[PDB]
C-alpha cells in the first residue's frame, strides 16, 4: 500500500570480487510479482540440478 | 469397375428418349443400372406415323440409347 | 545495464495539459512489464525496441510414469469427455470386396519403443535430433540454461545477484555479436609441421603438461 | 496408369460451354453440368441442330457416352495443367 | 501478364480464364480462435501450388503474416488475401480467393472485413483446444452474416503426439467438437440446413503441420486408388457415427459385431493414421521402411535420414497428397460468387435486391454495370500511397479505366461525398507478390490503384456517366466495440501536421480505427485492446509518420445513465419565452436497451407493429407502446423518447409541427450528454407538456432544439445520474494447478470469476469471468508472470455496467495520485474525464 | 505405348468413320484411342474449312491418322 503509493508517485513524479547486494533486483512490492506460482508441470517434470526427491 | 450413370437427378422424371433407328420414346424414369439400360413408367410409344402408343411399364436396352431429355424441369 | 543514452527524465518532463497528473486516473500502476509486453503503447519514444514473441499454444504433454502401461492410454490428468447422423440404411447393397482392410492392420498400434519415441519430440536439444554435427567441448555450455531460469525465490540474496549478473553477460554476448569475418584458410600447427623443425608423435596427457611446465619454465 | 488424360480434359471441361455430335449427326452445345469417366454427358441449354439443319431449344440433356463422336471443347482448356 | 512470378503447378492463364467463369470461383474467410492452425494451411497450400516455395525445415515460412509485427509476434494482425488456383479430389480446378483472417480477439474487424467480400467460412478448430472463445464469436458473426458454415479440425496431430489418446477417445474428443460447433449454430440461426456432420463433407480432419489434410471421401479415395472395385462415395458415407464394419459379412451395420468392434472412423481412418504416425516417430530404423513398403511409399536414402519431424512431414505429404478435401469440403458446400450473389445484395446494399440495380447486381454478370465493393486498405511499404482491395459484384473493372467512387456518406440526394477518381493498375493479389492484370470480372477480388484518395474505411466504386441510381453498401457491422481510448501529442507541436496525417493513414489502414478530436485539442484514438493500440501506435510512430509521438494513460470510455425516475417535471422554454416543454426521465426496462441495439426493434416499423411488440414484451399501454418518437442518439440508440401529452391537453396536429425537431433536440442531447460529455445509456425520456407557439416565425429551426437538449439535461439531471463502465469477459487457459493462481490475480482487479470447468479431454481448465475494462491494463501480464506463463486470456468487451459511487457528489475529497475507494470511484471518474475533455471543473445541477 | 507419345503436338490429319478429316494439333490420347486435338479444322468433301478448335472425339469414330505438318512453335 504505501510502497505502492510511493512506487506511483515516483513513477509520475579496491578489488570487489563479490557482486554489492544493492545490485540486487526483484525487491518488489506487489505480492503477484514476490509469490510467483510455481510451475508443477503436471506433477512429472521437475528443474534440473535441485535434487529429485526434494 | 462399371460405375452407374447418373440419372438420379432425372429420377421419376418425365423423359423423351430417341434410339437407334431414328425412334423416340417418352415417359417417366425408375431405375437404371451401370449399363444405363433403362425403365420407364408411363411409357408411350408416338412413333414417326404421328400417333401416341401408350404401354406402361417398360424396359430399354442402354446400348441404343442415344440421348436422354428430361421434359420436366428438375 | 547502465543507460543506453543520455536523454531526458522523469523528472525533466515539466507539468503540461498532456501529461498532467491531474487527469490521469490511477487503478494499478504501470508497472515496467507493462511497458516492455507493449513498447509503443506504454512508452514515449520507443527506440531498438525489440518485440517480444507473443503466446506459444500450451503443449499439452502427458509425461509417461510406468512402462508397463498402453502408449496411447487415457491418462487420469486428461479430463473426462462425457458421452452425449445421416446413415445409411443396414439393408442398404453396399459390401466392402473381399481383399479389402484397414491399410496397416498387421501393424501393432504401439511398440516397445514407442511411448519413449514420442517424448523425444519434446526432449531439449540436442535430444530431440536425430543426427547432427559434432561440437567442441568447450562450446557446450551446461548451466546456461539454469541461469536462463527464473531467479529462484528464498535463494540468499548473494545467489539471485549472481543469476542476475549471468545474465547480464548473456543479453551482452548475445547484442554485441559480430558476424565471422570472411577469410582464407590457413592453419598454423600444418604450417609447423611443413617444415622441418617439428615432428609428431603421440604421448599421455600428463606427460605433455610436464613438458608444457617445463618449457614455459 | 488406370484413367486417361482426355478424360481428365472431358472432366475439366464441366461448367462451360460444350458443343456435341452424336452419331445420328445431331449438334447439341449447351453447358456441360457433369461428365463421367466415360463420355456420358450431362449438360444443359441445348441449341440442338438436326441433319437437315432445324434448330431447337431443350433444357435438359443427358446422352450416352458410347453415342458420341466427337467433343469440341473451350480453347482455354489448352491451358490446362493436364494438357502440359 | 508480363510479370516475373514465381513458378507454378498451375499456369497464370488458367488462373486469367478461370475468372471469367463465375461457377468456378469460391470466396472463402479462413477464420478461427488464435493460433488454430489458420496460416500455415495457406502456406499448406502455396506450397502444393508453388514447387520453388518450401517451408524451412526448423521453421515455418509463415508467408501471409508478410508483416514486420507479425514475423516477430507471430500473431496475425492483418488479413492477407491468397488467390491460387487448386484442384479437386476428381482432378477439376477452381479459382480460390481465400482470406486468411487474424484470429485474436482484438482484431475481429479485420475479420468482419474479410466476411463481407467473402460467400463461405471455414472454421478451423484446435483438436486439442476445442472449441474457444474466439471460434463462438466467429460462428455466430458468420452465421449472422449470412455465410455458408464449414469446419476443419485442425491439430489432429495433437491428439496423438501430445495426448496421446487411445483412438476411441480420439474419435470421442471429435465427435464433441462437431456436436459443440453444431449446437452453437442453431443456437444463433433458426433454419436446420447448417447442420455439420462428417457424413455431409462439411467438417474436415487435418493437420497442417505434417501436411495432413482429408474429408471422409479423400479417405475413402485413397482406399480405392489403392483398392480400385470400392465406390468410394458410398464408402464414405459408411465412415462416420455409430456404424461398425462387419468383416465376416462385409457389411456395414448399425450395431457392433459381438464385442470389442471399433467404429467405422476407428477401424478404417483412425487406426491407420495412428499406426503411421507410431511408425514414424518410434521405429524410424527398426520398422519404417516395411510399412512405407506396405503403404507404397518409397523414401529415397538421405529422404530417410531427415529429422523425425520433417520425416513425419514428408511421409504424410506422400500419403495424403494434394488437400483434396478442403477443396472438396468448398466446393459442394460454399455458393459461387454466382449464386451466393442474391444473399450477398440481400444483407449488405442499401437498395434491396428488389432494386433495378439489385437485380443486376444479383445476376453477378460480368458486362453489366460496374458494381465493386472495397472493405480492406493496403499500404506499401513507402507508406504513401495505399491499394483498395473489394470484390468485384458486378460489371467489369479495367486499368485506367475512369471511375466514380462513393463515401460512406454517399446518398441519392446528397451527392457531395462522391468523387470521380482514374484507375491506375489492377493486381490479383497473392499472399506476397502481386500479380498484375489488366482487368477483373465480376465476382473476383481485385486489389485497385487511384482510387485510395477519396476513401477512409469503405466504398463502392461504379462507373461515371452511368449508373445514377447507385447507392452504397453498408458500412461494416463490427463484432466488438472500442472503448480503450488513448491521446496522442507530438513532440515538438511544430510537425503536428505530420502527426494529423499519420492519424489519418492509420485510419484507413485499421477498420475498426476511431481517431477523433475532442473540444481540448485532444486528439484521441478508440481501440479494442492493448495489443490492437499497440500495433496501431507502432504503425504510427514507424511506417506512415516518422515524426515522435507522445501517448497518455490509456482510458476507458464511459456512458451516463438513470436510477429512478426524475423527482420534478423539469421544465424548459424557449428564448422567445413562448414554447415550452415538460420532460422527465426513467430508466428503462431490464434487457430494453439490448433489444434497441441489436436491431430487435427498429422505428422503420409501422406503429401497430412496435405497438404490438411494446406490449407483448414489455407491459406496455398501447398509449405508449404506438407514442415513440425517437431511438436515441442513432436510429438504434439506447434510449427512448415518448410523448404522455394527453390529445386535450395539447392539440396533437400542433405537436406534430415540434416533434420533428424535439426528436433532433434529444437525440443530440443524448450523442453529448451533461456529465462528462459521454453517450447516455439506457434512459426513457418522457414528454409530459408541450406548449407550443401558434406563429410558425417563433418555433422550428434554432430556437426549438437548443430548448430540448437543456430540457433532455435538466430531466436527466434530476433523476440520480449514474456513470458506467464497460465491462470486459476474460477467458482464461490455464492448468489445474494454476487456477487458484488465476482466482488470486482477478481477485485484485475488481474481478468476478463466473465459472471455471474442465476443457473435456484436455488437461488444462477454462476460467470465465467478468473484468472491469479500466481495471484490465495489465491483467494478461499480471497472469503470465505470476503463473510464469501457463496461463493465457483473452478479453473482450461484454456489458456495461452501473461505476459504484455517485457522481454527483462534491462531498468525496480526491488526491491527484493515489487510487480511490469503490464507494466513490464514479466522482473520480466523472471530475477527471471532466478536466480531460477541458469543460468546467464541476457540472451546475439545475432547472 | 511410345508409337504415338513420339506424335504429339505434330499437326495431325485423322479419317473418321463417316469420311470426316480432321486436321489439328495432336495433344493427347488414351487406351480407348480418345484423341485432343486444339486448334482443329475440320475438311469434308465440295471443299470446305470450319475451323472448330479443342475437339475430343472418341475411340469409335476414329479410323486413320496421319502427321501433315512439324510441330509449332
Ligand atoms: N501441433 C501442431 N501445431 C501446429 C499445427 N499447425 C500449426 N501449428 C503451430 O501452431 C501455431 C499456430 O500458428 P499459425 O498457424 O500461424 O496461427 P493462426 O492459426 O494463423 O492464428 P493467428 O496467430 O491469429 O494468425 C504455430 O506455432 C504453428 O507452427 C498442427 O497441425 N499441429
Amino acid at each position: 500500500k504505501s510502497k505502492e503509493l510511493h512506487a506511483i508517485k515516483e513513477r509520475y513524479l579496491k578489488f570487489v570480487f563479490e557482486w554489492d547486494a544493492s545490485e540486487d533486483t526483484s525487491i518488489d512490492y506487489n505480492p503477484l510479482y514476490k509469490e510467483r506460482h510455481q510451475v508443477q508441470l503436471l506433477g512429472r517434470g521437475f528443474i534440473a540440478g535441485i535434487d529429485l526427491k526434494q | 469397375k462399371a460405375h452407374p450413370p447418373e440419372l438420379k437427378k432425372f429420377m421419376d422424371k418425365k423423359l423423351s428418349l430417341k434410339l437407334n433407328g431414328g425412334r423416340h420414346v417418352q415417359g417417366i424414369l425408375r431405375g437404371f443400372d451401370p449399363f444405363m439400360n433403362l425403365v420407364i413408367d408411363e411409357c408411350v410409344e408416338m412413333a414417326t406415323s404421328g400417333q401416341q402408343n401408350n404401354i406402361g411399364m417398360v424396359v430399354i436396352r442402354g446400348n441404343s440409347i442415344i440421348m436422354l431429355e428430361a421434359l420436366e424441369r428438375v | 545495464f547502465e543507460p543506453l543514452v543520455r536523454d531526458i527524465n522523469l523528472q525533466d518532463e515539466d507539468w503540461n495539459e498532456f501529461n498532467d497528473i491531474n487527469k490521469i486516473i490511477i487503478r494499478q500502476p504501470i508497472r515496467t512489464e507493462y511497458k516492455i509486453a507493449f513498447p509503443y503503447l506504454y512508452n514515449n519514444l520507443p527506440h531498438h525496441v525489440h518485440l517480444t514473441w507473443y503466446h506459444t499454444p500450451n503443449v499439452v504433454f502427458i509425461k509417461t510414469e510406468d512402462p508397463d502401461l498402453p502408449a496411447f492410454y487415457f491418462d487420469p490428468l486428461i479430463n473426462p469427455i462425457s458421452h452425449r447422423e445421416p446413415l445409411p440404411d443396414d439393408d442398404e447393397e453396399f459390401e466392402l470386396p473381399e481383399f479389402v482392410e484397414p491399410f496397416l492392420k498387421d501393424t501393432p498400434l504401439y511398440t516397445d519403443n514407442t511411448a519413449n519415441g514420442i517424448a523425444l519430440l519434446w526432449a531439449p536439444r540436442p535430444f530431440n535430433l536425430r543426427s547432427g554435427r559434432t561440437r567442441r567441448a568447450l562450446d557446450i555450455p551446461l548451466v546456461k540454461n539454469w541461469y536462463r531460469e527464473h531467479c529462484p525465490a528464498g535463494q540468499p540474496v548473494k545467489v539471485r545477484v549472481s543469476y542476475q549478473k549471468l545474465l547480464k553477460y548473456y543479453v551482452l554476448n548475445a547484442l554485441k555479436h559480430r558476424p565471422p569475418k570472411a577469410q582464407k584458410k590457413r592453419y598454423l600447427f600444418r604450417s609447423f609441421k611443413a617444415t622441418k623443425f617439428f615432428q609428431s608423435t603421440k604421448l599421455d596427457w600428463v606427460e605433455v603438461g610436464l613438458q608444457v611446465c617445463r618449457q614455459g619454465y | 496408369m488406370s484413367i486417361g488424360v482426355p478424360i481428365k480434359v472431358l472432366h475439366e471441361a464441366e461448367g462451360h460451354i460444350v458443343t456435341c455430335e452424336t452419331n445420328t449427326g445431331e449438334v447439341y452445345r449447351g453447358k456441360l453440368i457433369e461428365a463421367e469417366d466415360n463420355m456420358n454427358c450431362q449438360m444443359s441449354n441445348i441449341t440442338v441442330t438436326y441433319r437437315d439443319g432445324r434448330v431447337a431449344q431443350l433444357e435438359q440433356v443427358y446422352i450416352r457416352g458410347s453415342k458420341i463422336r466427337f467433343l469440341i471443347l473451350p480453347d482455354m482448356l489448352k491451358n490446362a495443367p493436364m494438357l502440359k | 501478364m508480363e510479370q516475373t512470378l514465381p513458378v507454378t503447378v498451375y499456369e497464370m492463364d488458367f488462373l486469367a480464364d478461370l475468372m471469367d467463369n463465375s461457377e468456378l470461383i469460391r470466396n472463402v474467410t479462413l477464420c478461427g480462435h488464435l493460433h488454430h492452425g489458420k496460416t500455415c494451411f495457406v502456406d499448406c497450400l502455396i506450397e502444393q501450388t508453388h514447387p520453388e516455395i518450401r517451408k524451412r525445415y526448423d521453421q515455418d515460412l509463415c508467408y501471409t503474416d508478410i508483416l514486420f509485427t507479425e514475423q516477430e509476434r507471430g500473431v496475425g494482425i492483418k488479413s492477407t488475401p491468397v488467390t491460387v488456383v487448386l484442384p479437386d479430389t476428381k482432378g477439376k480446378s477452381y479459382l480460390f480467393n481465400i482470406m486468411d483472417t487474424p484470429g485474436h480477439v482484438n482484431f475481429s474487424d479485420e475479420v468482419t472485413a474479410g466476411l463481407r467480400i467473402s460467400d463461405g467460412v471455414v472454421l478451423f478448430i484446435d483438436a486439442a483446444e476445442g472449441v474457444m472463445l474466439n471460434t463462438e464469436r466467429l460462428i455466430k458473426h458468420a452465421v449472422q452474416e449470412r455465410l455458408a458454415v464449414t469446419v476443419c479440425i485442425n491439430k489432429i496431430d495433437r491428439l496423438i503426439l501430445e495426448l496421446k489418446l487411445p483412438p476411441t477417445d480420439a474419435y470421442y474428443k471429435l465427435r464433441h467438437i462437431v456436436d459443440e460447433v453444431n449446437g452453437l449454430i442453431s443456437m444463433y440461426s433458426t433454419d436446420e440446413n447448417l447442420i455439420l456432420s462428417p457424413l455431409l463433407g462439411n467438417v474436415c480432419f487435418s493437420s497442417s503441420q505434417y501436411s495432413i489434410c482429408f474429408t471422409l471421401g479423400s479417405f475413402a479415395k485413397i482406399y480405392a486408388d489403392t483398392f480400385g472395385d470400392i465406390n468410394y462415395q458410398e464408402f464414405a458415407k459408411r465412415l462416420w457415427g455409430d456404424i461398425y464394419f462387419n468383416p465376416k459379412t462385409r457389411k456395414f451395420t448399425k450395431k457392433a459385431p459381438t464385442s470389442s468392434s471399433q467404429r467405422s472412423f476407428v477401424e478404417f481412418i483412425l487406426e491407420p493414421l495412428y499406426k503411421i504416425l507410431a511408425q514414424v516417430v518410434g521405429d524410424v530404423d527398426t520398422s519404417l521402411p516395411r510399412t512405407l513398403d506396405e503403404l507404397g511409399i518409397h523414401l529415397t536414402k538421405e529422404e530417410l535420414k531427415l529429422n523425425i519431424r520433417p520425416l513425419l512431414r514428408l511421409v504424410c505429404k506422400k500419403f495424403f497428397g494434394e488437400f483434396t478435401g478442403f477443396v472438396d469440403m468448398c466446393v459442394q458446400h460454399i455458393p459461387s460468387p454466382k449464386v451466393g450473389a442474391k444473399p450477398k445484395i440481400e444483407h449488405t446494399y442499401t437498395g434491396g435486391v428488389d432494386s433495378d440495380l439489385g437485380e443486376a447486381m444479383s445476376d453477378c454478370d460480368p458486362d453489366g454495370p460496374l458494381m465493386c465493393h472495397t472493405t480492406k486498405m493496403y499500404s506499401t511499404d513507402d507508406g504513401v500511397q495505399f491499394h483498395a482491395f473489394g470484390r468485384v459484384l458486378s460489371g467489369t473493372i479495367h486499368a485506367g479505366q475512369p471511375v466514380k467512387v462513393l463515401g460512406e456518406n454517399y446518398t441519392l440526394e446528397d451527392e457531395e461525398d462522391s468523387q470521380i477518381c482514374t484507375v491506375g493498375r489492377l493486381w490479383i493479389s497473392v499472399a506476397r507478390y502481386h500479380i498484375e492484370v489488366n482487368r477483373v470480372p465480376a465476382g473476383n477480388w481485385v486489389l485497385i490503384e487511384g482510387v485510395d484518395q477519396p476513401i477512409v474505411k469503405t466504398a463502392t466504386i461504379t462507373e461515371p456517366r452511368g449508373n445514377e441510381e447507385a447507392q452504397i453498401f453498408r458500412p461494416l457491422k463490427f463484432n466488438t466495440t472500442s472503448v480503450i481510448k488513448i491521446a496522442v501529442e507530438p513532440v515538438n507541436p511544430s510537425e503536428l501536421p505530420k502527426m494529423l496525417d499519420g492519424l489519418r493513414k492509420v485510419n484507413k489502414s485499421y477498420p475498426s480505427l476511431t481517431t477523433k478530436v475532442e473540444e481540448s485539442g485532444e486528439h484521441v484514438i478508440l481501440g479494442t485492446g492493448e495489443l490492437y493500440l499497440d500495433c496501431v501506435m507502432h504503425d504510427l510512430r514507424k511506417m506512415y509518420s516518422e515524426i515522435d509521438i507522445k501517448v497518455a494513460d490509456p482510458v476507458v470510455t464511459f456512458c451516463e445513465t438513470v436510477v429512478e425516475t426524475s423527482s420534478l417535471k423539469c421544465f424548459a422554454e424557449t428564448p422567445n419565452k413562448k414554447n415550452k416543454i415538460t420532460m422527465i426521465a426513467e430508466p428503462l426496462e431490464k434487457g430494453l436497451a439490448e433489444d434497441i441495439e441489436n436491431e430487435v426493434v427498429q422505428i422503420t416499423w409501422n406503429r401497430k407493429k412496435l405497438g404490438e411488440f411494446f406490449q407483448t414484451k414489455y407491459d406496455w399501454d398501447l398509449l405508449a407502446a404506438r407514442s415513440i418518437w425517437a431511438f436515441g442518439p442513432d436510429a438504434t440508440g439506447p434510449n427512448i423518447l415518448v410523448d404522455d401529452t394527453l390529445p386535450s391537453e395539447v392539440d396533437k396536429a400542433l405537436l406534430g409541427s415540434v416533434k420533428d425537431s424535439i426528436v433532433q433536440g434529444f437525440q443530440w442531447g443524448t450523442r453529448e450528454g451533461p456529465l462528462c460529455d459521454e453517450l447516455i445509456r439506457n434512459v426513457k425520456f418522457k414528454i409530459l407538456d408541450a406548449v407550443v407557439a401558434q406563429e410558425p416565425l417563433h418555433r422550428g429551426g434554432g430556437q426549438i432544439i437548443p430548448t430540448a437538449r437543456r430540457v433532455v439535461y435538466s430531466a436527466f439531471l434530476m433523476a440520480t445520474p449514474r456513470l458506467m463502465e464497460p465491462y470486459y469477459f476474460v477467458e482464461v487457459q490455464a492448468p489445474a494447478d494454476c487456477v487458484s493462481a488465476v482466482y488470486t490475480v482477478l481477485a485484485r482487479r475488481r474481478g468476478h470469476v463466473t465459472q471455471d470447468a474442465p476443457i473435456p479431454g484436455s488437461p488444462l481448465y477454462t476460467i470465465k469471468a467478468f473484468i472491469p475494462a479500466i481495471d484490465s491494463f495489465g491483467f494478461e501480464t499480471d497472469l503470465r508472470t505470476h503463473t510464469q506463463g501457463q496461463a493465457f486470456s483473452l478479453s473482450v468487451f461484454h456489458h456495461w455496467q452501473i461505476v459504484p459511487g455517485d457522481p454527483l457528489d462534491k462531498s468525496i475529497v480526491i488526491r491527484p495520485l493515489e487510487p480511490q475507494p469503490a464507494p466513490h470511484l464514479a466522482r473520480e471518474f466523472m471530475i477527471k474525464t471532466r478536466r480531460r475533455k477541458g469543460l468546467s471543473e464541476d457540472v451546475s445541477i439545475s432547472k | 505405348s511410345s508409337k504415338m507419345l513420339q506424335h504429339i503436338d505434330y499437326r495431325m490429319r485423322c479419317i473418321l468413320q463417316d469420311g470426316r478429316i480432321f486436321i489439328g494439333t495432336f495433344k493427347a490420347f488414351d487406351k480407348h484411342m480418345n484423341l485432343i486435338l486444339c486448334d482443329c479444322d475440320e475438311f469434308r468433301k465440295r471443299e470446305e474449312k470450319r475451323v472448330l478448335g479443342l475437339v475430343l472425339l472418341r475411340g469409335e469414330n476414329l479410323v486413320s491418322m496421319t502427321v501433315e505438318g512439324p510441330p509449332p512453335k
